[PDB]
């Protein structure tokens, strides 16, 4: 379950940056 | 910023690091930084949830691990990731009240960096545990190679061979997998070269021991010369395994 937790963590991080318009707006 | 240590860590952290650097750039650009930021409460909560989970699974490793160094080094990374997370939570609150909040923007960057940084430490800590496992296998083979010196009969030799065979296969497989993981080519090469030398010398050790055993028992001339080839082979192999052990622990300057 350890690897899945990293994946998921970095996934949410990804989405959050997207919310800031990182690779979606700017 | 440092090159990541293994291909696995790199594939995990590289996209995150890239997005954060992108975020720092946007932040340092006045016109884009000054625009209203929408409500981040939900994405930030999702990150906190994922941090909670990561830390739960981490604490489970802590209670149930053999490695004492792992028990010592992992908790500071948990702390770092959780602390970074509170910065993100605080940012979301500030922005809810003021989409133009300057401190919020700072917390976003600092919180993100903190999560990257602590996740990095956590991964490096698991990776160092993995390396210690490889080293234990290596060290067993070293010890067992010192035992070659006391094989006196053909029956000892069959037994010795029956054991050294597997143990060597295990070390070889582990080193082959590990070298493929490394992001530093120079390290992969040293590992491969050394492991190859050890693989090549293994049937030479067995021959040298057979020759020693034969001349010991057949009471023949030149047991002293068989002793020499046998010892050299054990010394060379051992020197090479100690070099593998040294190289498994290298981190280059571009990591520190």
């Amino acid at each position: 379950d350890i690897d899945q937790m990293f994946s998921t963590l970095l996934g949410e991080m990804d989405l959050l940056t997207q919310s800031l318009g990182v690779d979606t707006l700017y | 910023m440092p090159v990541f240590h293994t291909r696995t860590i790199e594939s995990i952290l590289e996209p995150v690091a890239q997005q954060i650097s992108h975020l720092v750039i946007m932040h340092e650009e006045g016109e884009v930084d000054g625009k209203a930021i929408p409500d981040l409460t939900a994405p930030v909560s999702a990150v906190q949830a994922a941090v909670s989970n990561l830390v739960r699974v981490g604490k489970e490793t802590v209670q149930t691990t053999e490695d004492q160094i792992l028990k010592r080094d992992m908790p500071p990374a948990f702390i770092k990731v959780e602390n970074a997370c509170t910065k993100l939570v605080r940012a979301a609150q500030m922005l809810q009240a003021d989409p133009y909040s300057v401190p919020a923007r700072d917390y976003l960057i600092d919180g993100s960096r903190g999560i990257l940084s602590g996740t990095s430490d956590l991964l490096l800590t698991f990776d160092e545990a993995e390396v210690r496992k490889i080293i234990r296998v290596c060290k067993g083979i070293l010890e067992y190679l010192t035992v070659a010196e006391v094989v006196e009969t053909m029956e000892d030799l069959v037994t010795y061979t029956k054991n050294l065979g597997p143990g060597m296969t295990k070390m070889a497989k582990m080193i082959d997998e590990r070298q493929q993981e490394l992001t530093h080519q120079e390290h992969r090469v040293m590992l491969v070269n050394s492991m190859n030398t050890v693989k090549e010398l293994l049937p030479v050790l067995i021959s040298a021991m057979k020759i020693f055993v034969t001349t010991k028992n057949t009471k023949s001339q030149g047991i002293e010369e068989a002793l020499k080839n046998r010892n050299f082979t054990v010394e060379k192999m051992s020197a090479e395994i100690n070099e593998i052990i040294r190289v498994l622990q290298l981190t280059s300057w571009d990591e520190d």
